[PDB]
């Protein structure tokens, strides 16, 4: 039952992203304590958010209430392994105990990888480890858990749950700059309709395009956006980047710019991206660039600074800095306003690599090969 | 049918359920919500046309009726996994 | 081995080379604005 | 039936659905027919 839970991660981003409204994160992280007992987002928001401006006791109160239940969460911990379970005890007891503070942690995790036993027994824990770990920006949780889970998980597992568990790869690679392993594990689209690590099928489809329009090159592209029109009929209900892709086939570049803005603001205001989203505009900048010279050479940016905007100047330093970031190979002057077509692999490169590794090995296994006397 | 008046026609559609609630008729509480879910597509409604559709369906294959569950099928695959809704409408149709 | 004088001594980590590259380029409006300035 | 004919009925089903109860009973339906053709009670 993640999805609200991730919306919950998603209370905590707001509380670390933007400090604009620092009332609107003790908004809802009392508005989610006020009921279902969820206290730590009470100490998570009078950490960083405000000091709870009214909550000593009214949260304290529901704390309390956590108190009671993990109280007997643990006393039934000895009352029912006073009876047999297969495991299910602990099973029970790290469930109930993935609410409060991270006590409820301490009493989840230390009572289930200890007695995990068959595929599910790890299937949740694993689901709600990468929870615990998406609630903050973690990597080591929602992925050393899928460590365990290729140890203790599978074996075979589901048609289902597994494409789930490859769908969390995913979801991380995406969250990451793992700019294609996203969207190779979201190519299910046939096993991840609706569940409870799907906070949204509309966010899943979010962070599938925030990776596709980057791993997809243009046949794959139009083979998972175009051609696989089953992400199309749910699609349907977010056609802004939807329509950036359109354009990104016919590169359309006045509209690239605009939604380019769009989309920059939107992953300033998005999870997992706030210090690192730095490189995908400029990356889709560069690469949409690529093409369009690719076109010919007796071209000016001017000509596309209609598609650029007002885009000389702009391109000026951007292009300055990004050929001398050591980007697309190709010519462009402002006295002249060039574009080019240029970098043939097999010129000189295809055949250098050959001594680029061939020299690099060599010397590996030549200095690997001194000490072996001397 | 007389005109876009959007001001009173879900209102009343929902106060009628409201007294199938108070009078428990099966048809004609699944007469209002077939319809409902129809205006719903009208303005084609994003969620709610589909949590509708939902949970109607929880009750009409498990009650007795089978003719409107070929239309309620269907209506979903418009608003639709399409190609999947529309054949297990196609298998209920035959009788 | 270390027998010398010198004795005497992926979040935003994988992306962040790039960053302190990217710490040179209007960090994160003036982009969009200027599609007003002409 | 012999055995693995559950499986058959199984595949049947699957069919039928390419698994509610109703794809085992047509599954069943396509198997079991013939035995049919009563009027000779």
């Amino acid at each position: 039952p993640k999805n609200p839970d991730l919306r919950i991660a998603q209370l905590r981003f707001l509380l670390s992203l933007p400090e604009h409204r620092g009332d609107a994160a003790v908004r809802d992280e009392l508005m989610a304590a006020v009921r279902d007992n969820n206290m730590a987002p009470y100490y998570e928001a009078l950490c960083k958010s405000l000091d709870w401006q009214i909550d000593v006791d009214l949260l304290n109160k529901m704390k309390k209430a956590n108190e009671d239940e993990l109280k007997r969460l643990d006393e039934e911990l000895e009352d029912a392994e006073k009876n047999l379970g297969e495991s299910e005890i602990r099973d029970a007891m790290m469930a109930k105990a993935e609410i409060g503070d991270k006590e409820g942690a301490l009493t989840a995790f230390r009572k289930t990888y200890d007695k995990t036993v068959a595929l599910g027994h790890r299937l949740d824990i694993v689901f709600y480890l990468l929870r615990i770990g998406l609630f903050y920006m973690d990597n080591d949780l929602i992925t050393r858990n899928t460590e365990k889970a290729k140890s203790l998980i599978e074996e075979g597992g589901d048609w289902d749950r597994r494409n789930r568990l490859k769908v969390y790869q995913g979801l991380y690679c995406v969250a990451i700059r793992d700019f294609k392993q996203a969207a190779e594990l979201f190519l299910d689209t046939v096993s991840t309709f609706t569940s409870y690590e799907l906070m949204d099928y509309k966010t899943f489809v979010t962070y599938t395009v925030y990776v596709s329009m980057i791993a997809l090159e243009r046949p794959d592209l139009r083979e998972k956006v175009i051609k696989g029109a089953e992400i199309l009929e749910v699609l349907h209900s977010l056609p802004a980047v939807r329509q950036y892709l359109f354009s990104l086939y016919e590169c359309r570049y006045s509209v690239f710019f605009q939604s380019l803005a769009v989309v920059e603001q939107e992953m300033k205001k998005d999870w997992l991206f706030a210090p690192h989203y730095r490189y995908y505009v400029r990356e889709m900048r560069i690469h949409a660039y690529s093409q369009l010279l690719e076109s010919y050479r007796s071209l000016t940016l001017g000509y596309m600074a209609e598609a650029f905007g007002v885009g000389v100047e702009f391109i000026d330093q951007e292009l300055s800095r990004f050929i001398a970031a050591g980007r697309l190979h190709c010519k462009i002057d402002k006295v002249n306003e060039i574009v080019e077509t240029n970098r043939p692999d097999s010129k000189n490169w295809q055949y250098q690599e050959t001594i680029k590794k061939g020299d690099l090995l060599l010397n590996r296994v030549q200095k690997l090969s001194r000490v072996i006397n001397m | 049918d007389m005109e876009a008046a959007t001001g009173q026609e879900v209102e009343l559609c929902l106060e009628c359920i409201e007294w199938a609630k108070s009078e428990k008729r099966t048809f004609l509480r699944q007469a209002l919500e077939a319809r409902l879910v129809s205006l719903y597509f009208d303005t084609k409604r994003y969620q709610e046309a589909l949590h509708l559709g939902s949970q109607l369906l929880r009750e009409l294959k498990k009650m007795d009726d089978k003719a409107l569950l070929v239309e309620v099928q269907l209506l979903e695959s418009k608003t639709y996994k399409a190609r999947a809704a529309l054949t297990s409408a196609r298998t209920t149709a035959n009788a | 081995m270390s027998e010398k004088k010198q004795p005497v001594d992926e979040d935003n980590w994988d992306d962040d080379n790039v960053e302190d590259d990217f710490s040179n380029q209007l960090r994160a409006e003036k982009h969009g604005y200027k599609m007003e300035t002409s | 039936a012999s055995g693995a004919e559950v499986k058959g009925v199984c595949t049947e089903a699957g069919m039928y659905a390419l698994v509610t109860q109703e794809d085992f009973e047509m599954a069943v339906a396509k198997v079991m027919q013939k035995d049919s053709e009563k009027n000779m009670s």
